[PDB]
């Protein structure tokens, strides 16, 4: 349980940290330590960081995991749900009331920054999916976050090729391309053809003997 | 003489190389660069002979001026490999001049060097090499941008007049190698072309040329494999 | 594998009478199953000649397969399918390619057992890569050729 | 056998930490884990293997 | 009449003949695509109707004459093409 | 092709400084 | 009685063979007349594999429909007899000897249902023709007509294929002066298939075409099916489009060539020397 705190927070190996908290959690229930309550809270913190909000929600049940549940588990369950729906706005309002609980743990604090950025990216692709030649301002309203931050994020996404587009800063519009015509037939063909050029070089060397 | 000739198809490999080189210089004069380059290259591999040593320098020297005219601009690497780089050396300058596409550099270099060039059989061609340099400049101006002012182009290539740029651009479009429009009144060249090879009927053409070179290679590999066994079969072995 | 017997006694074979009776025969001998069968055959009357009464009308009936060849020669599949085939083959060809380099560099050996271990001669990259180029080429030609033929003709 | 046991124990630690390279940390825990095996060998006045 | 030879037709003529408004003619026409009485689309970006397929009204004498002359042209086409396919790859065909 | 490297290093540093003053 | 229990029909080489023979065997009764036989085979199988056929006497008029003779006795004696040898093989039905499907057929079929547990109409187009198959399969379907009287008996086509046991295939090769014809195989066969397809398509279009002329003038009925089919051709408007090529073939033969040459080099010494030995070899052989 102590190992997770260090692992998660600084190194950013959320998997490794999670596996450690789960080892404590198992051990703890058998005696029924209060420490068990704490451990369950951490597991949820680590998966939300990965941004699989689904698992965070599913694992907390009204069953067994209600006896290791707390206040933290309830703040964690809502922010995840908000992240799953792809609205930034809900997560942000929710986060204000909970902030006191978040601050005590260093693991969440660091994890929130990245999770915030992730929320913007997923929210963005959703806005971008049906649209084409959409105003940036329209996008800024849907995300409900500041215009500049949006322009910047939008650019990163183009680079990564998340939806692939071009952002026109000269007109206040974002150009969206959609549903690639890129085919696997072509892509597979590229790997093979590079290996062929190698074989011919080796063949020519042997050729010299024959001549 | 050529029109009345018939080369046997069962002539030997030295005989073919000599014939091909010599034929190659002739079609190049007529305005047929495409067959001229291929005939000269193949002669060198076909017969490595001690006769062949005297010929090789001429074949490469003539070959380079012959390529520039067809519409390919040869790369640097080719100069480096046959270790005859020095023989090739005055030629190498003429090449760097086409890739830049600037007219002014070409005329000076080609003149001083021109005296040497007379020797290979290049002199007749030499004049026509002038036009390739600009043709390469026009292809870059149209392709790269949409609209750039006519005056900017005039300065870059070093043409005599901004007026001179119009007339040359106007001819080039008719040939249809450029695929642009020049707007005389508006003061710019408009790029009508876009870079593609999947759009029109054209990916099929792209396959056609790739496949075409192959059909010849296939026929040669297969026939050649069989060829020692043909003599063994005649020698009476199964 | 068919044989004919009239079947006559053992003594007739032993004496050598049995070839006097058979005249107007050619005869033949085959062995489905060892010495025991040969002995059984000799005792009987051995293989007496079987001829066939056959002709071209009967021969034509047996020839057949499908008139349905009529629909099938023209038929070509969905374009997504054309792509599946092309992809599967190019992907396959990559795997074998790495062995191929060795193959061309070497293969001085001509002894099938030694070659097999040395340059992965058994599971050869040459045989299979050729086999692969040939399926892909033919498959693409018939599908492509049909699509175009149908277009012109129906309209 | 004990000395090799250090490298071998190290690998278990690298998986656990989820590393790809066996770090210094893996080795720290390994010496101490191997020292406990040694202690057992000595207690029993017979070899461990059977 | 017009669909068959060339696919598209204007939607403006059909609304005026109806003598009923544009916002209610579309409604019946959509219903017709749905059942399968007719197949195709209504494109309001140009206010035209693109018909993919049309039903042939049944037991009309005139239609039989119409299909016959077309059919003969197709028959020619098959024969013309067949000579070409055999010409190249004849060695391979045997 | 042509030797772009010799020319770009000298041009890029120098031209850029004048361009700073000239334009944004 | 069962005719609806067959989706697919497969025939052995035997049945196609057997029918031609029966035609003569009856005492050469033909012309206008036909010859029928029993088909013996399977049923209660979605696939119909007709095992054998044996000859039956028959006189047919197909220009009338109020006279035909069908031998009653043969069907019954043959069904009763066969159970002991094969309990699955029962009388599957009867073959008609061309040239095409008739309405004249429903009548003959009816009797066959009564006698025989099963019937099926396999139409073998006349005396030996064609490179491919000449058999079509039909099952008698009962339908309503919304203009006449419900319960009419007519024939609907079902897919015809072939198929036979291992021993039989082996027999065909022995007898025959080749093995089989085209349907798809080698590189050559696929191209033949294409040419086979064009002559075949052309035949189908003539049937429709000759019919329209006959319906328009000469007053053959107007059916919704014929008209539906024709209209679609115009509507679909297929548009020629890109793709399907490859260039790989050359590299493979080139790769094989280098190895092939190493083999010819070792071969050369023996092959070259052998030439002299052969001429001398012939003299020695003759001497001793």
């Amino acid at each position: 349980m102590q190992s997770g705190i260090i692992h998660a927070a600084e190194e950013k190996d959320w998997k490794t940290a999670y596996s450690y908290f789960y080892e404590a959690f198992e051990g703890y229930d058998s005696i029924d330590s209060p420490k068990a309550i704490t451990s369950l809270k951490y597991m949820l913190l680590c998966k939300i960081m990965l941004n699989t909000p689904e698992d965070v929600q599913a694992l907390v049940s009204g069953k067994l995991a209600l006896r290791y549940a707390g206040r933290q588990t309830e703040a964690l369950k809502c922010v995840a749900q908000a992240s799953k729906n792809r609205s930034l706005a809900d997560f942000e309002k929710a986060l204000t009331d909970y902030r006191a609980e978040l601050r005590d743990d260093p693991i969440i604090s660091t994890h929130l920054a990245k999770l915030y950025d992730n929320l913007l990216e997923q929210n963005l692709i959703r806005v971008i999916e049906p649209f084409s030649r959409v105003q940036i301002e329209h996008i800024s309203s849907l995300i409900k976050l500041s215009k500049a931050d949006v322009e910047r994020k939008l650019s990163q996404m183009i680079l990564d090729k998340k939806f692939h587009g071009i952002l026109d800063q000269g007109e206040g519009v974002l150009i969206i391309f959609d549903e690639p015509p890129v085919d696997k037939t072509y892509e597979a063909a590229l790997e093979t053809i590079q290996n062929m050029s190698k074989v011919v070089d080796s063949l020519y060397n042997k050729a010299k003997k024959l001549t | 003489l050529v029109s009345k000739s018939v080369f046997p198809e069962q002539a030997n490999n030295n005989e073919w190389a000599r014939y091909l080189y010599y034929t190659g210089r002739i079609k190049a004069i007529q305005l047929e660069y495409s067959e001229a380059r291929r005939t000269m290259t193949n002669a060198l591999r076909k017969a490595p002979q001690h006769t062949a040593v005297g010929f090789k320098q001429t074949v490469h020297k003539l070959l380079i001026v012959v390529e520039l005219l067809l519409g390919e601009i040869p790369d640097r690497l080719q100069f480096r490999q046959p270790s005859l780089k020095r023989s090739l050396m005055p030629y190498f300058l003429l090449t760097q001049a086409v890739r830049t596409g600037n007219l002014a550099k070409f005329n000076q270099v080609l003149d001083q060097f021109g005296e040497k060039f007379q020797t290979d059989g290049t002199y007749t061609l030499i004049i026509r090499l002038r036009h390739n340099v600009i043709k390469t400049g026009v292809r870059m101006i149209s392709l790269s941008y949409s609209r750039i002012s006519l005056a900017d182009i005039a300065q870059k290539l070093q043409l005599d007049s901004p007026e001179d740029a119009e007339f040359i651009v106007a001819k080039a479009i008719r040939d249809g190698v450029i695929e642009a429009s020049i707007n005389h009144e508006k003061g710019y060249v408009q790029s009508k072309e876009m870079i593609d090879i999947y759009s029109t009927r054209e990916p099929q053409l792209a396959f056609h040329q790739r496949i075409s070179f192959c059909l010849d290679i296939h026929n040669m590999s297969v026939k050649a494999m069989r060829f020692p066994p043909k003599s063994y079969n005649k020698d009476l072995e199964s | 594998v068919i044989d004919a017997f009239r079947l006559i006694n053992a003594n007739m074979m032993v004496l050598g009478h049995e070839p006097r009776q058979t005249t107007s025969n050619l005869g033949h001998l085959n062995k489905p199953s060892i010495q025991a069968l040969i002995h059984g055959l000799n005792r009987h009357y051995y293989s007496i000649t079987i001829n066939y009464r056959k002709n071209e009308l009967e021969q034509k009936m047996l020839l057949n397969l499908h008139k349905k060849s009529w629909m099938e020669g023209l038929t070509l599949q969905d374009y997504s399918e054309h792509c599946k085939h092309n992809e599967s083959v190019v992907k396959e060809m990559l795997e074998l390619a790495k062995n191929y380099n060795k193959a061309v560099e070497e293969e001085d050996k001509m002894t099938p057992e030694q070659l097999a271990i040395k340059n992965v001669g058994k599971q050869d990259p040459k045989r299979h890569l050729e086999e692969h180029v040939d399926v892909l080429m033919t498959s693409n030609i018939v599908q492509c050729l049909a699509a175009m033929l149908d277009t012109v003709v129906f309209k | 056998a004990e000395v090799k046991g250090v490298c071998t124990e190290a690998g278990m630690y690298a998986l656990r930490e989820r590393r790809v390279h066996v770090t210094q940390e893996d080795f720290e825990m390994a010496v101490a884990k191997v020292m406990q095996k040694d202690s057992e060998k000595n207690m029993s006045i017979k070899k461990l293997w059977k | 009449t017009r669909p068959a030879n060339h696919r598209q037709l204007t939607f403006e003529e059909i609304a005026k003949s109806a003598k009923i408004t544009v916002n209610k003619v579309e409604l019946l026409v959509m219903k017709a695509l749905s059942v399968g009485l007719v197949r195709g689309s209504i494109d309001e970006v140009d206010k035209r109707v693109h018909m993919t397929w049309v039903q042939p009204r049944v037991l009309d004498l005139q239609q039989i004459k119409g299909m016959k002359d077309r059919l003969e042209l197709w028959c020619t086409d098959v024969k013309s093409m067949e000579l070409l396919v055999e010409h190249q790859a004849q060695d391979i065909l045997t | 092709n042509v030797e772009d490297d010799f020319s770009n290093q000298l041009r890029a540093e120098l031209e850029k400084h004048g361009y700073k003053m000239e334009t944004s | 009685m069962p005719e609806l229990a067959v989706q697919k029909v497969v025939v052995h080489p035997l049945v196609l063979l057997s029918v031609v023979d029966h035609f003569n065997r009856i005492g050469k009764v033909g012309n206008q007349k036909r010859v029928v036989g029993v088909l013996l085979g399977s049923w209660q199988k979605k696939v119909l594999d007709v095992s054998n056929s044996f000859a039956v006497p028959f006189d047919e008029d197909d220009k009338d429909d109020s006279v035909w003779f069908l031998d009653h006795d043969y069907l019954e004696n043959m069904y009763g007899m066969f159970k002991k040898v094969n309990a699955r093989e029962r009388i599957v039905g009867w073959y008609h000897t061309g040239p095409k499907l008739h309405k004249n057929d429903i009548a003959i079929n009816e009797l066959m249902k009564r006698y025989c547990p099963n019937s099926v109409l396999v139409i073998i187009d006349v005396k030996p023709k064609d490179l491919g198959l000449p058999t079509e399969a039909y099952i008698s379907v009962e339908e309503v007509h919304d203009d006449g009287t419900p319960t009419s008996k007519t024939f609907e086509h079902v897919t015809s294929e072939i198929g036979a046991e291992e021993a039989e295939e082996v027999g065909v090769e022995h007898l025959l002066r080749d093995i089989k014809d085209t349907t798809v195989g080698t590189l050559s066969q696929r191209i033949t298939n294409q040419v086979h397809g064009l002559k075949g398509l052309n035949s189908k279009l003539l049937d429709i075409r000759t019919y329209l002329e006959k319906v328009a003038s000469g007053k053959l009925p107007i059916n919704h099916h014929i008209i539906y089919q024709l209209q679609d051709v115009f509507n679909l408007l297929p548009d020629a489009s890109l793709q399907e090529f490859v260039k790989a073939f050359y590299l493979k033969t080139n790769d094989q060539m280098v190895v092939v040459y190493l083999a010819s080099l070792i071969r050369s010494v023996v092959a070259l020397h052998n030439l002299i030995n052969n001429k001398i070899a012939n003299r020695d052989a003759e001497k001793k």
